[PDB]
């Protein structure tokens, strides 16, 4: 089998800067005037999107900002001015022989000015309480850089059990990150207390951004 | 021009 | 327009069987090559094989020699991949994709079928509204199996300012949340409704976010 090795494993590139991605094959993928190397772009939750075929041919609709070059065993993906929508993983793929192989991928992250999290807290819905459950939800939306921490407090006391966090990859329109934190309690537990508090600590500020509601 | 086997086939000049 | 139709997910008992479908439309079925590609969420792409619909020629990745069988149905314009003796290792998204010319570059792609190989029940999600310049709202999709779930806001019309977070697993049950940010003037003035699809159980739930 041809092994396709890409580099780097990942790279960060500012909103005007340059991204250059490399793909080396185990043996040539060229024959005649053709190089059977192809490139794809993938964003989470979607299929790959063909960007370049035959080394240097832009698929229809793909911005002129994307360009490919190479010959034989060495191939290059270059991206003109890097826009925000380019945050993706990029894959090389050969059509030279049976057993197509893909490269291992290269995640492109965009570099960006800092932004504080927009924090929103949500009490359990009436429908959930009816079933004996009580999730309190906190979104920490549209921040940069990606590192963030959440503290839950119930009636003023930190709470560690029953929390589950989830994070998005970089947003395609503003290059920010977001996180969701859910605190799952029982109805009886939820109903033993009054004050529920979600605090976010992010690089942008020395003080946590606090959001609160009171049952009652 | 020559026939290249990728596994369908191509005629490339 | 060219379209590759794949089911959202397949739940398969280990050892049971599963035969993934990819229905092609928008072009003469007996042209080009249909390829099958495997991907564990988070990881890379791996090529299983291809079938040529004009004569049913197949090419197969010898690593799947004993796992993948590729067939077709001309009258259905459908291509199939069957996986033998499904284990947890066969749990992945499987895409079908059609070459743009000949046998080469993959122009057209199915949405992918997430196969989950598991004994567990099929459990539909409970959907819960999450209500409190710009205002943030959400939906909590709790307690479903297996993945995935698809969340839209206003049947597709609220596209921007949305965040649908990766699911978390807790007890053979997935939970996810979605956020949407609209202008104040827009809500409660206008209805905002999250639409949840859970393919593996054929479920579709709509839930309007009502203020408290």
């Amino acid at each position: 089998n041809i092994v396709l090795t890409q580099s780097p494993v990942s790279l960060a590139v500012s909103l005007g800067q340059r991204a250059t991605i490399s793909c080396r094959a185990s043996k040539s993928v060229s024959t005649s005037g053709y190089s059977y190397m192809h490139w794809y772009q993938q964003k989470p939750g979607q299929p790959p999107r063909l960007l370049l075929y035959l080394g240097s041919n832009l698929e229809s609709g793909v911005p002129a900002r994307f360009s490919g070059s190479g010959s034989g065993t060495d191939f290059t993906l270059n991206i003109h001015p890097v826009e925000e929508e380019d945050a993706a993983t990029y894959y090389c793929q050969h059509i030279r022989e049976l057993t197509r192989s893909f490269g291992g991928g290269t995640k492109l992250e965009i570099k960006r000015a800092d932004a504080a999290p927009t924090v929103s807290i949500f009490p359990p819905s009436s429908e959930q309480l009816t079933s004996g459950g009580a999730s309190v939800v906190c979104f920490l939306n549209n921040f940069y850089p990606k590192d963030i921490n959440v503290k839950w407090k119930i009636d003023g006391s930190e709470r560690q059990n029953g929390v589950l966090n989830s994070w998005t990859d970089q947003d395609s329109k503003d290059s920010t990150y977001s996180m969701s934190s859910t605190l799952t309690l029982t109805k009886d537990e939820y109903e033993r207390h009054n004050s529920y508090t979600c605090e976010a600590t992010h690089k942008t500020s020395t003080s946590p951004i606090v959001k609160s509601f009171n049952r009652n | 021009c020559q026939l290249i086997n990728t596994n369908g086939s191509w005629h490339i000049c | 327009e060219v379209q590759l139709q794949q089911p959202g997910a397949e739940l398969v008992r280990p050892g049971g069987s599963v035969k993934l479908s990819c229905k092609a439309s928008g072009y003469s079925f007996t042209t080009y090559w249909m390829n099958w590609v495997k991907q564990r969420p988070g990881q890379g792409l791996e090529w299983i094989g291809m079938i040529q619909p004009s004569d049913s020629e197949t090419r197969l990745n010898q690593k799947f020699k004993d796992k993948a069988t590729l067939t077709l149905d001309r009258s259905s314009s459908t291509v199939y991949m069957q996986l033998s003796s499904p284990t947890s290792d066969d749990s992945a998204v499987y895409y079908c994709a059609r070459t743009g010319r000949g046998d080469a570059w993959l122009t057209y792609w199915g949405q992918g079928t997430s196969v989950t190989v598991s004994s567990a029940k099929t459990t539909p999600p409970s959907v819960y509204p999450l209500a409190p310049s710009m205002v943030t709202l959400g939906c909590l999709v709790k307690g479903y199996f297996p993945e995935p779930v698809t969340v839209t806001w206003n049947s597709g019309s609220l596209s921007s300012g949305v965040h649908t977070f990766p699911a978390v697993l807790q007890s053979d049950l997935y939970t996810l949340s979605s956020s949407v940010t609209v202008p104040s003037s827009t809500w409660p003035s206008e209805t905002v409704t999250c639409n949840v699809a859970h393919p593996a159980s054929s479920t579709k739930v709509d839930k309007k976010i009502v203020p408290r």
